[PDB]
């Protein structure tokens, strides 16, 4: 039995409203924990939408068949930072409400790097996909060999939020071995995002 | 007031033994169920067992089954957790609890201060770095399979400080970090400067410069 | 026949039937395939909270306690919830008997009759098809880990470390 909490990193500016979904896989009160940094974590909600003790009622909790909501009405400094579920023994992944400067929208310039031919010698071969400079942070990329979609095999890494820049940016990081790689001959990362018309995609042939 | 405070940070090595005590006041210590839980960085919140202080009563979680050990002492008001053969995994900061209500476990109103234990092997893994090549372009270096964190990467000895994205690093399946780094710079500028990152590790002490040929 | 190694020996007229037991669910979750039983872990308020005790103070065991007609009835608050007590009750009741030298005796084809029963019943509730593990007690008091119970005002401490050490499939 496991919880799915979505988003993995809500992110967004002081004074507006933060909401947080856990999906559950069987019945039993669910919980929910604040933890601020370097903090013990707090109990925030208990029995769906029972409020702990010290808690404003800024926060409240929302429960439809399987899924759990938590919203937080006015977001303050002490509501920043990670939010966990609970259902008995178990907790959900978490989700790190954080601070987000609002700037006008800019879409990534991608580029996509080919293995490093000593990697390839080693054994391995990773294919790195950039975004660089894109305003949300939430953006999609997806990752395709010979036009055909692929799951776990990457994974990703997203800056702070640039002082000056105010803009994100993004690394995926597509990992293989050199067999599976050199099989396929052409691969494409496709991106898409708020400020993109249409799902830019970057490909090359081995 | 419910206060739980327990015992100070612990430095252990890889296969040893550990052990944390846990007392509370503010409460009658008998009547309510006590829980373990360790708390991993970028990972999930993971429930160890509890104990029932009046009996001793003791349920352990299933994947620590073996090696996980849990008392109490009912006249100083106190519970311990013992956890036998560390591993680098096992780095966490460990929470005894206590829920709101007496008899509904599950509801953790209170935490201790909490317990950061870092069992680390002086085993350390070199970073492997990997040069990344193409109006404008980019060009970057993957600092792939080190191990332990940090890394601080750096371009031109510090030269470069516009336009370079250092990224937090990733765990691989492998159990080894791998980050990436890139730089944007003009696409005429290809050809007139060369572009070196700086990786160092202290963890191996280990500082390798790469460059990233066009 | 299974016997009990027993501190103290417990004369004649203690051997009595038993009518039900305490079972504590070792926290999941692993991957559901098999759950764990143990017995007792229970505190005092779990036992009266179960209502089908007798006159006999005892642990892990009901004992000379009230059967339930037809089939062996298992009950808990929450039976997900693992911090409560799962509480099993008999239609027919298991004599365990005690000769005075120290060693209860049980019909272990009998208790293994009883406890195919409980498996059953354990599946019903948890899921068609898991399969169901009996291990001793993970720790803590005598009283707790080891079947212990009241003759005469006087206390006796039997293992059931011999008792609990089954699997059961379906
Ligand atoms: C250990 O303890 C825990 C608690 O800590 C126990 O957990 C509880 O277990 C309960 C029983 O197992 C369980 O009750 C269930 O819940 C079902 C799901 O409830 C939610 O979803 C409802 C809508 O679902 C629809 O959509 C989803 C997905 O979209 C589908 O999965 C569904 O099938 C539906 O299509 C939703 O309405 C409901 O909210 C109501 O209840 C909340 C209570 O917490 C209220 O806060 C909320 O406002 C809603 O209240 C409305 O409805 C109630 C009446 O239900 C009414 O009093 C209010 O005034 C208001 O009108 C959840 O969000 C749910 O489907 C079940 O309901 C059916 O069965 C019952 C009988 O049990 C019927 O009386 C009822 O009419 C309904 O009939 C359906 O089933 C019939 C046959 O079963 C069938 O004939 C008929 O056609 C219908 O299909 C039932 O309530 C609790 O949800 C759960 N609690 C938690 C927190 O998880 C646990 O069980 C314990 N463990 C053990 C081993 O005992
Ligand atoms: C239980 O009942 C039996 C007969 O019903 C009796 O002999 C015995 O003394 C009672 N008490 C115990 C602890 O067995
Ligand atoms: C237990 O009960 C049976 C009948 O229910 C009875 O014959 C027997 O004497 C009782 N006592 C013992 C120790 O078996």
């Amino acid at each position: 039995i496991v919880l799915t909490q979505s988003p993995g990193t809500l992110s967004l500016s002081p004074g507006e409203t933060a909401i947080i979904s856990c999906r559950t896989s069987q019945y039993g009160s669910l919980a929910w924990y604040q933890q601020r940094p370097g903090q013990a974590p707090r109990l925030v909600i208990y029995s769906g939408s029972t409020r702990a003790a010290g808690i404003p009622d800024r926060f409240s909790g929302s429960r439809w068949g399987p899924d759990y909501n938590l919203t937080i009405s006015n977001l303050e400094s002490g509501d920043f930072g990670v939010y966990y579920c609970q259902q008995y023994e178990f907790f959900g992944q978490g989700t790190k409400v954080q601070v987000d400067i609002k700037r006008t929208v800019a879409a990534p310039s991608v580029f996509i790097f080919p293995p490093s031919d000593e990697q390839l010698k080693s054994g391995t071969a990773s294919v790195v996909c950039l975004l660089n400079n894109f305003y949300p942070r939430e953006a999609k990329v997806q990752w395709k060999v010979d036009n055909a979609l692929q799951s776990g095999n990457s994974q990703e890494s997203v800056t702070e939020q640039d002082s000056k820049d105010s803009t994100y940016s993004l690394s995926s990081t597509l990992t293989l071995s050199k067999a599976d790689y050199e099989k396929h001959k052409v691969y494409a990362c496709e991106v898409t995002h708020q400020g993109l018309r249409s799902p830019v995609t970057k490909s090359f042939n081995r | 007031q419910v206060q739980l405070v327990q015992s100070g940070g612990q430095m252990k090595k890889p296969g040893e033994s550990m052990r944390i005590s846990c007392r509370a006041s503010g409460y009658e210590f008998i009547d309510c169920t006590l829980n373990w839980i360790r708390l991993a960085p970028g990972k999930r919140p993971e429930w160890m067992g509890w104990l029932k202080p009046r009996g001793g009563a003791v349920n352990y979680a299933r994947p620590l089954q073996g090696r996980v050990t849990m008392t109490r002492d009912v006249y100083s008001d106190t519970a311990f957790l013992e956890l036998r053969s560390l591993t680098v995994d096992d780095t966490a900061v460990y929470f005894c609890t206590r829920g709101k209500n007496c008899d509904y476990n599950w509801d953790f109103e209170h935490w201790g201060r909490g317990t950061p234990v870092i069992v680390s092997s002086p085993s350390t893994k070199g970073p492997s770095v990997f040069p990344l090549a193409p109006g404008t372009a980019a060009l970057g270096c993957l600092v792939k399979d080190y191990f332990p964190e940090p890394v601080t990467v750096s371009w031109n000895s510090g030269a470069l400080t516009s336009g370079v994205h250092t990224f937090p690093a990733v765990l691989q399946s492998s159990g080894l970090y791998s980050l990436s780094s890139v730089v944007t710079v003009p696409s005429s500028s290809l050809g007139t400067q060369t572009y070196i990152c700086n990786v160092n590790h202290k963890p191996s002490n280990t500082k390798v410069d790469k460059k990233v040929e066009p | 026949t299974i016997t009990l190694p027993c501190r103290p020996a417990p004369p004649p007229h203690c051997s009595s039937n038993i009518t039900g037991l305490i079972l504590t669910r070792d926290g999941g979750n692993s991957n559901a395939e098999s759950e764990i039983f143990r017995p007792g872990g229970g505190d005092m308020r779990d036992i009266a909270r179960c209502q089908i005790a007798g006159t006999v103070v005892s642990s892990q065991l009901f004992l000379n306690g009230s059967l339930a007609e037809e089939e062996v009835v298992i009950r808990s608050v929450n039976f997900t919830d693992n911090a409560k007590s799962i509480c099993v009750q008999l239609a027919t009741s298991v004599e365990i008997a005690c000769t005075g030298a120290g060693h209860c005796a049980i019909s272990r084809a009998k208790w293994a009759n009883t406890l195919k029963q409980i498996a059953s019943k354990l599946r019903e509730q948890f899921g068609n098809a898991k399969t169901i593990i009996f291990k001793q007690s993970s720790g803590g008091d005598p009283e707790i880990v080891t079947h212990w119970f009241n003759c005469g005002g006087e206390f006796f401490y039997c293992a059931s470390t011999q008792l609990f050490a089954s699997t059961w499939f379906a």
